[PDB]
């Protein structure tokens, strides 16, 4: 009902730095749409919930895709744009901390253990399928789908990591540190929004709103 | 949120 082989195809499908990486936030919610719609059994939630989902878990979405990507460069993060930004450019545009952050407890912890395509896009799809989530119509069947993407999940570690009896724990316990790096970089982007000098696109306002 | 719903609809 939860098969990895198209998570993962939904993964491949989807193939001031401040300013740089707004910009790439913007793109990539677009992308994020036709990810989610790829994910078995999302778009077959009602509409309202469809979009409950995706307002709640977007930026540690996002997030957990670019540091995966980043898994190949040292010290730096690859935007979906193109674009690099390096730990020192942040440093020195007051963002530093955060940035710091992301290298520590996402970047280097999936280049530890080399987390590949399949893992990152059920942890994907375990975020996705919040059932936490506010104003939900059917908690319990986004529960349900969540629990189909975990047992999928662990099957394919069993399978493919059977000397790492571990991993699958190790994989669900980074979810702590991408809730608490999300949060704080949603509070960064309110503060932006808040002194109104950076330049904030249409979409990624629109996830900006109550 | 105009945008996110005319783009899950479509
Ligand atoms: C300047 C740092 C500041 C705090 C910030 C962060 C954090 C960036 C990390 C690299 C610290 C953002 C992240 C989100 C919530 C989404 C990122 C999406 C991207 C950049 C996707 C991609 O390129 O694939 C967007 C809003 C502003």
């Amino acid at each position: 009902d939860m098969p990895v082989e198209r998570i993962l195809e939904a993964e491949l499908a989807v193939e001031d730095p401040v300013t740089n990486i707004c910009q790439a936030a913007d793109k990539q919610l677009f992308t994020l749409v036709e990810w989610a719609k790829r994910i078995p059994h999302f778009s077959e939630l009602p509409l309202d919930d469809q979009v409950i989902l995706l307002r709640a878990g977007w930026n540690e979405l996002l997030i957990a895709s670019f540091s995966h990507r980043s898994i190949a460069v040292k010290d730096g993060i690859l935007l979906a744009t193109g674009l690099h930004v390096h730990r020192n450019s942040a440093h020195s545009a007051g963002v530093g901390a955060i940035f710091d952050r992301v290298l520590t407890e996402l970047v280097s912890k999936m280049r530890d253990m080399q987390m590949d395509k399949t893992e990152l896009g059920c942890l994907r799809a375990i975020v996705l399928f919040n059932p936490d989530s506010k104003g939900l119509s059917n908690p319990a069947e986004v529960e349900a789908l969540r629990e189909k993407v975990y047992a999928s999940l662990e099957a394919y570690c069993k399978h493919k990591y059977p000397e790492q009896p571990g991993r699958f724990a190790k994989l669900l316990l980074r979810l702590p540190a991408l809730r608490s790096i999300g949060l704080k970089c949603l509070e960064h982007l309110f503060f932006f929004k808040l002194i109104g000098d950076t330049p904030i696109d249409t979409f990624l306002m629109e996830m900006l709103e109550a | 949120h105009k945008i996110l719903h005319r783009l899950l609809q479509d």
